[PDB]
């Protein structure tokens, strides 16, 4: 998998 | 249901279903998840329950991100439970969502440090 951060998990 | 999810107690079904359906249409490469700590797990609690996560995110990377977020030690245990089964670290969120999402269009994940939880 690509690199993700906590912010990529945010409810929009 | 790997837990009694507080999210379900606090939001009525049709509101959940309408939101989960809408979000799946709007963000087809992400999946809507509810993540809650097992009630008697003596570990950090997350601030938010509701997340929208990349479909290609693996469980193992989610564990890493949670560790960084709540300062759960690299040496300590951390498990997800989806319908009381611990997903492999290589499983993706999209795969788990496809197999296990509820009728409200959300995937529900419990976490704990206890391997034998449930
Ligand atoms: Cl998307
Ligand atoms: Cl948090
Ligand atoms: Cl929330
Ligand atoms: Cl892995
Ligand atoms: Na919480």
């Amino acid at each position: 998998d690509a690199t993700y951060t906590w912010e990529h998990l945010a409810w929009p | 249901g790997s837990m009694k999810f507080v999210y379900k107690e606090e939001h009525p079904f049709e509101k959940r279903r309408s939101e989960g359906e809408k979000i799946r249409k709007k963000y087809p490469d992400r999946v809507p998840v509810i993540v809650e700590k097992a009630p008697k797990a003596r570990i950090g609690d997350l601030d938010k329950k509701k997340y929208l996560v990349p479909s290609d995110l693996t469980v193992g990377q989610f564990y890493f991100l949670i560790r960084k977020r709540i300062h759960l030690r690299a040496e300590d245990a951390l498990f997800f439970f989806v319908n009381n089964v611990i997903p492999p670290t290589s499983a993706t969120m999209g795969q788990l969502y496809q197999e296990h999402h509820e009728e409200d269009f959300f995937l529900y994940i419990a976490y704990s440090d206890e391997s034998v939880y449930g």
